[PDB]
């Protein structure tokens, strides 16, 4: 349980660092897919099989409109490859390079600090999510439905041609 | 048997890897990509703080966290198409008329 | 208990059984057989005259705005998955919420289908008269 | 090596492989057996030449395939061009891992089920993606945006179609959904759920009438064009093997999977698959193919509210008889 | 623990808003009718303002492991319900130019009012997060509501992009807090603590990262005159007052109810946003030509005042009267100001003299911009008069020098704006004079208590949570 | 003062124009047909679609055009013809219908041939109508010679025309079926196909292109025994339409697909010279055989 959790947690690390460095934006999307599958394994290995469930489940078909998208403006050769190279400098990403590990080393001393007990990896079905969810969390699901709703007004307000 | 320190520490390498993309990359799309990688890093802390305890209350925060992360990939892609489509190009760099 | 490892061994098996296979039959696939040499092999098929431009152009697909409301409904989607494998514990208060909850979906639904989105269809491809 | 439960171990492995080989077998044969069953709708005969009845035509193809070409296209990206095979031909198999063929005869007892196979359909749909956008041709591309539609028409209510038999049986795991079969066939109290998950599922194998990206008469056989030698035989038993997934799918969760009173459970799973296999066939001999736009406007005008009220319909018929 | 009619009867401000919302959006899929939907959202605004009455006629209960309800919702319900009044009635002259559709304002205004109800109700992590979201959210619709226009369009994608990344900051710390502690209930963190330990710190460091961007506080300001600016001006409106009330209202009630805020170091570091907030803030509207980017800087120096009045919470019982008594200030100043702003740029097509042609708007915002420099006879010097006291009873010298200091470069800037109403330069529908009645009795009310106070005295000190 | 004033039937590379008289007729009087490299390539880019020729503006601020050959080789294509599409995601924009591929010059080969002769290349002009094509050619001819055919020269013609009518209609129906989408009723329609191809089998002696008819009459008398086969045919028929109609043409889906799709009135019609069943489906009760009856159709 320990060599898949390291594993994907590894892979993911591997594939975001690969994200977040790459010009080519379909590439940069299954990279993306690989390291939200890789947070997926993550979340089996802890027992929490509905989160990992609802991270493949759910954001297959929100990369699926990136991808959309990406052959919608971004594909144009090797000039948008071309335009984006040009974008990344040596300085501009060592800039924020060092600001990002000393958060980085700060929030692993902030982690370090606290006690363990280790978790048991005990698995939680999603029924008692979904007990969970429609008893003691009503609220919280109306008012999620209702920002949902907001989110699709406001893409349908901006998204429109004419 | 797993220690929490270790998953905390994932999902906080996962964030700050988000920001590096969020800050270092300069066309919208990959600033709304490492936008989805931060949501799902802290996520992900969620899942690990929820199940360190053995509790749903970190999978129901992981269930809310998406449902914003989709929320605001839709609401972040229409801004986007709208920036495509009167300026014809990605810089966000160009978003700069509004100063001092 | 043994229940349990034998069934992760199987389906651990099953994952590198089909992943191997799928490599062996690539692998044969390209090794056997040979090969053919064309002047005009190498171009991409359009009923064989060449392209104008490229397949690389930017492509405006129509359906950009039912598919930033897809994510948006798939997620209503997994609430009801969470919803649904607990029904009869949730008891009848649990199915006022997720009336309320379908009620709203609905709703939302209504006023895309009124408003004009979810209809991308030219006016000439309408099938009108 | 000579323990119980090793041996256990080594017998669940081996019955977990032999479903695999079957499956897969049965794919290549499902190929052979859409030509023979069209021939037996349209009046004719089909393949019976090669061996007795054409039972060899299967081998010749495959000999064929394996000794045609395999080549990659310069103007491709060669990585994503090989991958888009791999993934249509395996994410409906790791699909089909879950469906219990028979008592005791299960590759993976998951508590997640139909939520794994919601997870390998919204990765499947990303290898005719891949295979569209990586080609670097215009009917790829074109075939490749239409299955992006068909996706957007579809996944809305592929899972709250069966949310009604999960509902019902109480649980996610495809044993308890058989078992709560026992009384009646779960067609009959969700047969709206039947009839949109029939949809949804002949629209997750990209099957007739929802061949939206590689339609012949469209787009001159679409996204795979570019395809040849194996990756395209990958692209066809792939495509058969989601078939036979589909098919097993939905014996289990609306017609009882196994259970029957008199014939071995096998021998019933076996009946009620082919019974759908040949239905797929059918449903392609039979009815035409809708434009895309009409597809998603069905999907998600007619398909979801359905759904929607079938769920709350049912809720409220188990709470009333709790 | 289930859900009884008494908090439904409770929960009456939050399931009317929710019900006028799929009433509005049932009648704009039935027709696209402006004035249909806007007095709809306008009925269901003014149904939850009178459904407060029978809500403090129910009395304060915990209306759920979510939710908390007693007079401090009830006051910051009232207010950001107000403020989303005052909103659409500043929006309708404004709309009545606008090309396109003009019937998802109200919807976007009405969602984002609930958000600011749930925010004020809340009493848990989760409350919080789907709060603060929910404000978010229809905010980034309203703020790109005119995207044909460059600078709407400039200020959506840089509002949308920095909240998500500060509530993706929020996120993450909340995360951090919930593996330490393991409830996210108000009352549960730090109860099995030596209350100083680094991961409890370093989450509500990043929860304090996330409010602070909700905030304009320092050094997560920098969006606020650059948002203020591109948005329309009712939105201009929405967000210098519901949402800062409502975000505010939900800080102080994590850093009373936690026993977290007995923390010194907490304190300590928001002594220093507060400080660096109020230097800042009054600092950069110096040499603003702008009224947006001006009244931006004035929203970010007027939270740090609100900062200093919330750090002595834990010493000072009065704190929090103080900061309510400076809210429903700062509420009435910024909505005459941000109203005079909006009817002068209503309706929507594509100050110095203002006197001359609009007398009474010019008598408005100098009223305003007096009240917004802690002047007396006016609200706005109740308010700083309130934090001030409250400063000083704790003994926090550098923050009440800070505020000294503050309030004479806003002074300067105010009284440079109010001279330039009265130099010399070089509508006819009942909704314009709506909104100049609106402004008119904004500008009496901070004249009225500012000279005679103790009314609203008497009802933020009767708008008392559980101690 | 025409707007594009370009070869339409020969290539742009082409030298003379074939229907003058000084042109030779044959392939043998020119080089035989000799596919080099360099004259692939300039053939190529002739047949390269140039859009800035047709003024189709191949781009905007928002998005580029897609410029798609729909044919040669294509299913949809009935033969050797490409359209271009200027498309914006999958709405077409214009169209240019590029023809000329098929051209076999039939009628600088009427200046080659005799009167007689040129019978069976009168047949391949519309090859799914064989003596469909080979009667207004005979009966012109007959009009030159001074010829009046005997009533049953008609009554042979209009049954052997309306067989063919018959089998071009069945075709055009199953392709029409085929390309919505259902791909069964093509099977039973060429059996049909094969029952009305036994029959002209049995009279003419060929399949396709019969060749049958003659100048002042037919090649051959009926052979003894074709009504058999003309009754088989009559009692097949109609329950195999029936069934046609009632499976594919009475489906919503088909429906869907077909009804208000490419849809015109009688002005586009008539300014378009569109003939047939677009014209009497506008409403304009105009057919030949009513109108100015030949051969004898006004005893039917
Ligand atoms: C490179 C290829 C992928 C490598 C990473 C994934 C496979 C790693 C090896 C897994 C071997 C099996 C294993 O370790 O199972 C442990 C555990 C079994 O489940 P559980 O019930 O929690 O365990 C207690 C058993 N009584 O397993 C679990 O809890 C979950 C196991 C991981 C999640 C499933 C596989 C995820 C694959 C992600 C692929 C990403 C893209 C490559
Ligand atoms: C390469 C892969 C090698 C094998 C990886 C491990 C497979 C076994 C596994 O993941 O087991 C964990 C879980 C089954 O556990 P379960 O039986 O539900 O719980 C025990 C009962 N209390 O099963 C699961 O969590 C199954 C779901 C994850 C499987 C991912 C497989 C790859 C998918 C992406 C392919 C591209
Ligand atoms: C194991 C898995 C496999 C199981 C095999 C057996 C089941 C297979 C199910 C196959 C389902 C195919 C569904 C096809 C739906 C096509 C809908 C569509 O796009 O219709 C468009 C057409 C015209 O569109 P319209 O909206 O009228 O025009 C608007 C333009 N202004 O509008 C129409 O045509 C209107 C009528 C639409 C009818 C939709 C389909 C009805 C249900 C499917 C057919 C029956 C399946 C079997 C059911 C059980 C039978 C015992
Ligand atoms: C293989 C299953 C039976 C196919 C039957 C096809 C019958 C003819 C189809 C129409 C058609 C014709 C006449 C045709 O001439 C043609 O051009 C060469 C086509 O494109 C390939 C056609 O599709
Ligand atoms: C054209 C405009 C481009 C703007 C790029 C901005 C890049 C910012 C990079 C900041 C890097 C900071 C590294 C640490 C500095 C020391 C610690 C913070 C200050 C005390
Ligand atoms: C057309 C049928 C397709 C079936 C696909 C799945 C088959 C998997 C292989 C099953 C092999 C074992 C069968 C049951 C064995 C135990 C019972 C024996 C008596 C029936
Ligand atoms: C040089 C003449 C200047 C005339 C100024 C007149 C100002 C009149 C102000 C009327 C009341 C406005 C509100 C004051 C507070
Ligand atoms: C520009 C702002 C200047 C603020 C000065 C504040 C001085 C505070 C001195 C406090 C001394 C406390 C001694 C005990």
């Amino acid at each position: 349980m320990e060599f898949a959790f390291y594993i994907c947690g590894l892979i993911a690390i591997l594939a975001t660092l690969r994200v977040i460095t790459h010009t080519n934006p379909v590439h940069a999307l299954l990279y993306l897919i690989i390291s939200l599958l890789a947070i997926s394994g993550v979340f089996f290995s802890l027992g929490a099989y509905f989160a990992g469930a609802l991270e493949i489940i759910v954001y297959a078909g929100a990369i699926m409109v990136l991808f959309v998208f990406v052959v919608m403006m971004l594909n144009l050769g090797g000039s948008e490859i071309e335009q984006e190279r040009q974008w990344l400098k040596p300085q501009v990403w060592i800039g924020p390079a060092i600001l990002s590990a000393i958060m980085l080393v700060v929030i692993v001393y902030a982690i370090l600090g606290v006690n363990d007990q280790g978790i048991d990896g005990t698995p939680i079905s999603a029924k008692a999510v979904g007990i969970t969810l429609f008893g003691p969390y009503v609220l919280a699901v109306e008012l999620a439905s209702m920002l949902l709703l907001a989110g699709l007004v406001v893409a349908f307000h901006v998204g429109r041609e004419e | 048997m797993i220690p929490l320190q270790h998953g905390l520490i994932l999902a906080a390498i996962l964030f700050v890897l988000g920001l590096t993309g969020l800050v270092i990359r300069r066309n919208l799309l990959f600033m709304l990509i490492g936008l989805e990688i931060m949501i799902n890093a802290s996520a992900l802390a969620f899942v690990v703080a929820g199940s360190y305890w053995g509790q749903t209350d970190g999978q129901v925060m992981y269930i809310l966290a998406i449902s914003l992360a989709a929320a605001e990939a839709s609401i972040g892609l229409a801004l986007l198409l709208q920036l495509h489509r009167r300026r014809q190009n990605l810089n966000i760099d160009s978003v700069s008329e509004m100063r001092g | 208990s043994t229940e349990v490892i034998a069934h992760h061994w199987a389906f651990a098996i099953f994952l590198i059984v089909a992943i191997g296979l799928c490599c062996l039959m690539l692998v044969g696939g390209w090794f056997l057989g040979g090969r053919a040499r064309a002047r005009s092999k190498n171009v991409p098929f359009e009923s064989g005259i060449d392209s104008v431009g490229s397949a690389r152009l930017r492509l405006s697909a129509k359906f950009y705005l039912v598919a930033m409301f897809f994510v948006i409904f798939d997620v209503e989607a997994l609430y009801l998955f969470a919803w649904s494998t607990s029904i009869r514990e949730s008891g009848w208060v649990g199915f006022v919420e997720a009336a309320i909850f379908i009620f709203v979906l609905l709703a939302g639904l209504v006023y895309l289908v009124r408003i004009g989105a979810l209809d991308w269809t030219p006016a000439r491809s309408r099938r009108e008269r | 090596w000579i323990s119980p439960e090793l041996i256990e171990i080594l017998l669940t492995i081996l019955k977990a492989v032999v479903i695999l080989l079957v499956v897969v077998t049965c794919g290549a044969f499902m190929s052979f057996g859409e030509r023979r069953l069209l021939g037996l709708f349209q009046n004719r005969y089909g393949p019976n030449r090669v061996g007795w009845g054409g039972s060899l035509q299967l081998v010749a193809d495959m000999i064929k395939m394996f000794f045609k070409e395999d080549w990659i296209p310069k103007f491709s990206d060669r990585v994503i061009f090989t991958l888009a095979p791999m993934i249509a031909f395996t994410s409906l198999l790791l699909a089909f891992a879950i469906v219990p063929v028979s008592p005791g005869w299960v590759v993976a007892d998951l508590n997640i089920g139909i939520l794994f196979f919601l997870m390998m359909a919204g990765l499947a749909v990303y290898a005719v993606l891949f295979a569209g956008w990586s080609s670097n041709n215009k009917y790829s591309l074109l075939g490749a945006m239409r299955a992006s539609a068909q996706t957007l028409s579809y996944e809305v209510f592929l899972g709250l179609s069966l949310m009604g038999v999960v509902a019902q049986a109480g649980s996610f795991n495809m044993t308890d959904i058989v078992n709560s079969q026992a009384h009646v066939w779960n067609v009959i109290p969700q047969f709206f759920g039947f009839i949109t998950f029939a949809i949804a599922g002949v629209a997750v194998c990209h099957r007739h009438p929802f061949d939206q990206p590689e339609a012949e008469q469209e787009l001159a056989d679409g996204y795979h064009i570019e395809y040849s030698g194996m990756k395209f035989g990958l692209f066809f038993v792939g495509e058969y093997i989601g078939i036979v997934t589909i098919s097993a799918l939905m014996v289990t969760l609306f017609f009882g999977g196994w259970q029957g009173p008199l014939l071995p459970p096998f021998i019933w799973f076996a009946l009620k698959t082919a019974f759908f296999m040949m239905m797929f066939i059918l449903i392609r001999a039979s009815l035409p193919r809708p434009r895309y736009d009409q597809v998603m406007s069905f999907g998600w005008k007619i398909c979801l509210p359905l759904t929607l009220i079938n769920l709350l319909v049912t809720a409220a018929v188990i709470l009333w008889q709790a | 623990m289930t859900i009884t009619p008494q908090n439904l009867i409770a929960l009456l401000p939050l399931l009317i808003v929710g019900l006028t919302v799929v009433v509005v959006m049932l009648s704009i899929a039935w027709r696209r009718n402006h004035f249909l939907n806007a007095t709809l959202s306008v009925i269901g605004l003014n149904a939850a303002l009178v459904s407060l009455w029978f809500v403090g006629q129910a009395g304060a209960m915990d209306v759920t492991p979510l939710m908390r309800v007693d007079g401090f919702a009830m006051l910051y319900t009232g207010l950001v319900l107000l403020a989303s009044l005052a909103t659409c009635t500043f929006a309708y002259p404004w709309l009545e130019g606008y090309n396109d559709n003009k019937d998802e304002f109200y919807l976007l205004v009405l969602i984002a009012a609930l958000g600011g109800i749930l925010l004020a109700n809340a009493n848990h992590l989760a409350s919080l997060f789907l709060g603060i979201e929910l404000i978010s959210l229809p905010l980034f619709g309203l703020v790109g509501y005119a995207f044909r226009q460059k600078r709407s369009l400039e200020a959506s994608i840089k509002y949308t992009i920095l909240s998500a990344a500060a509530s993706s900051f929020l996120l993450f710390g909340m995360a951090l807090v919930y593996a330490q502690s393991g409830d996210l209930s108000f009352v549960a963190l730090g109860k099995n603590l030596m209350l100083n330990e680094p991961l409890l710190l370093a989450g509500f460091g990043l929860m304090i990262v996330g409010l602070g961007f909700k905030l304009s506080l320092v050094p997560f300001h920098l969006w606020t005159p650059d948002v203020y600016q591109g948005a329309p001006a009712p939105v201009s409106t929405f967000l210098a007052t519901a949402s800062k009330i409502a975000i505010f209202g939900v800080v102080m009630r994590l850093f009373l109810y936690a026993p977290v805020g007995d923390s010194e170091a907490i304190r300590v570091v928001l002594a220093i946003i507060a400080f660096a907030s109020i230097i800042f803030g009054n600092l950069m509207a110096l040499s603003q030509t702008n009224i947006k980017r001006l009244l931006g800087y004035s929203s970010i120096s007027h939270l740090g005042y609100l900062l200093v009045a919330l750090i002595a919470l834990q010493t000072g019982e009065m704190s929090m009267e103080a900061v309510g008594v400076y809210l429903a200030g700062y509420l009435f100043s910024s909505l005459g100001a941000f109203g005079v702003v909006s009817l002068m740029s209503s309706p929507y097509r594509g100050y110095r003299g203002l006197f001359w042609h609009r007398p009474i708007l010019a008598a408005v915002m100098t009223v305003m911009m007096l009240s917004l420099a802690g002047i007396p006879m006016t609200l706005g010097f109740i308010g700083k008069f309130y934090v001030l006291a409250v400063g000083v009873q704790a003994h926090l010298w550098w923050l009440v020098g800070a505020v000294v200091v503050g309030s004479a470069i806003g002074l300067y800037y105010y009284l440079r704006v109010a001279v330039s109403l009265y130099l010399h330069a070089p509508p006819s529908n009942w909704q314009y004079s709506a909104g100049g009645i609106v402004v008119l009795i904004s500008a009496l009310l901070v004249l009225v208590l500012g000279v005679w106070p103790q009314p609203l005295i008497s009802i933020v000190r009767l708008a008392m949570p559980l101690m | 003062g025409h707007p594009n004033l370009r070869r339409i039937m020969m290539p742009q590379t082409w030298k003379g124009h074939p229907l003058r008289k000084d042109y030779p007729a044959r392939a043998t009087e020119f080089s035989p047909f000799e596919l080099t490299k360099a004259k692939q390539d300039l053939e190529m880019e002739a047949l390269t679609f140039k859009p800035e020729e047709w003024g189709m503006k191949r781009g905007t601020e928002n998005e580029d055009f897609m410029f798609l050959n729909l044919g040669p080789n294509h299913p949809s294509a009935h033969g050797a013809f490409r359209i271009v599409l200027q498309l914006d995601g999958e709405e077409i924009v214009d169209c240019v219908p590029d023809i000329g591929y098929h051209h076999r010059g039939a009628e600088k080969m009427g200046e080659r041939q005799s009167w007689h002769s040129y019978i069976p290349y009168t047949d391949r002009i519309e090859y799914l109508g064989g003596c469909v094509n080979e009667m207004p050619y005979v009966l012109a001819v007959e009009k030159l010679a001074g010829i009046t055919v005997p009533d049953r020269v008609n009554v042979i013609r209009v049954m052997l025309s309306e067989l063919f009518r018959i089998n071009s209609h069945l075709l055009y129906i199953s392709t029409f079926i085929q390309d919505v989408g259902a791909m069964t009723p093509v099977f039973f329609a060429f059996t049909d196909r094969q029952k009305i191809y036994d029959l002209v089998e049995a009279i003419t002696g060929f399949r396709m292109h019969p060749a049958w008819f003659r100048i002042g009459g037919v090649a051959h008398d009926l052979p003894r025994g074709w009504d058999r086969l003309l009754r088989e045919f009559l009692d097949w028929m109609p329950k195999r339409l029936a069934s046609y109609e009632k499976a594919a043409l009475q489906n919503t889906i088909l429906k869907g697909r077909s009804q208000g799709v490419a849809a015109y009135g009688a002005k586009e019609a008539l300014e378009w010279g569109t003939t047939g069943a677009g014209l009497r489906a506008t409403g304009i009760d105009f057919d030949v055989r009513k109108a100015r009856p030949y051969s004898g159709y006004e005893n039917f």
